[PDB]
């Protein structure tokens, strides 16, 4: 019981360190990343939004081309019916950042 | 048993609030940029999770235009 | 039977110190939590309510992603009705938490 | 055996009510962010006990726009 105790003392104790390690590595690493960002003008932010929009697109939209067949009726001075998917993919991912704005509080887009 | 757990629990309280502390000032030095790209970073992943009950759509019926329902096919 | 009695009382008070030990080491431990709580700002918690999103958004679609099949049919100038599935999926990811502040 | 249970007994209640006093110090200096964080942690466990029922969904039928019943599909 002793060996065993003094085992996982020890053990712990070296985990507990290097979790300490890479809190110390992470900090000294996220405040470089705080001090690169503030020299972001609105060119960078539209680089950013124009990066992370295509991954939405896909999370968005790889559910959604799961489906088996797709049949689309127009009558009228209607539409095909086209438009109807490619919107609501669209209103999907322009409503996200507005659900998300109603909880944290901070603007997603510049303009 | 419980000595050596006290002192391992022990150790991960200190750890984990250093991690904690020194992260607070790391997240003290944000500005609107920063805060952008952490909301962009999480947006990918919170899609992928709403989207995921997409996956099991079987067919879709789409139907256009204010006319009557004798037409059909 | 006052072998076996000796013996209870004998596991139980060191079941109970080692008890005790983790009370104070939970203690200690949670008392630092409590002062690195207090140096946060508003981009940590943003960052901690960010976090925290996608976690509740999995436990929240993982039973609904159980359906078999899912069929969407439209007409006029309504949606096609996925609108409706992410609708309902962040209404209740965004009415989960005024519950919680209700009570 | 009744007095080594009542001696184990009163040696929990020890252990316990000495934990229960320890760790009220540890929440009395909890602040707003504090707060925060516990019920940002309890909310997935929530959510995923709520949820629990829509396992054993078998399908779903959506419609959308004000028409009549005749289109089918």
């Amino acid at each position: 019981a002793e060996a065993e105790a003094a085992s996982v003392r020890m053990r712990g104790e070296a985990e507990a360190f290097a979790i300490g390690a890479r809190a110390r590595a992470e900090a000294e690493q996220m405040a470089k990343k705080a001090e690169a960002f503030q020299l972001y003008q609105e060119a960078a932010q539209l680089d950013m939004l124009l990066e992370k929009l295509p991954q939405v697109a896909e999370e968005i939209s790889g559910p959604l081309t799961s489906a088996n067949k797709i049949t689309l009726v127009s009558s009228g001075s209607g539409t095909m019916g086209a438009a109807k998917v490619t919107g609501e993919v669209l209103d999907i991912l322009t409503r996200l950042p507005e659900s998300v704005e109603r909880l944290t509080g901070v603007s997603i887009s510049q303009v | 048993i419980g000595e050596a757990e006290a002192a391992v629990i022990e150790a991960m309280g200190k750890a984990e609030a250093e991690r904690m502390k020194l992260k607070a000032e790391a997240y003290q030095k944000y500005g609107d940029a920063a805060k952008m790209a952490l909301v962009l970073e999480a947006l990918p992943q919170i899609a992928a999770k709403i989207a995921a009950p997409l996956t099991k759509v079987d067919e879709i019926v789409v139907l256009s235009g204010d006319n009557s329902k004798v037409t059909s096919e």
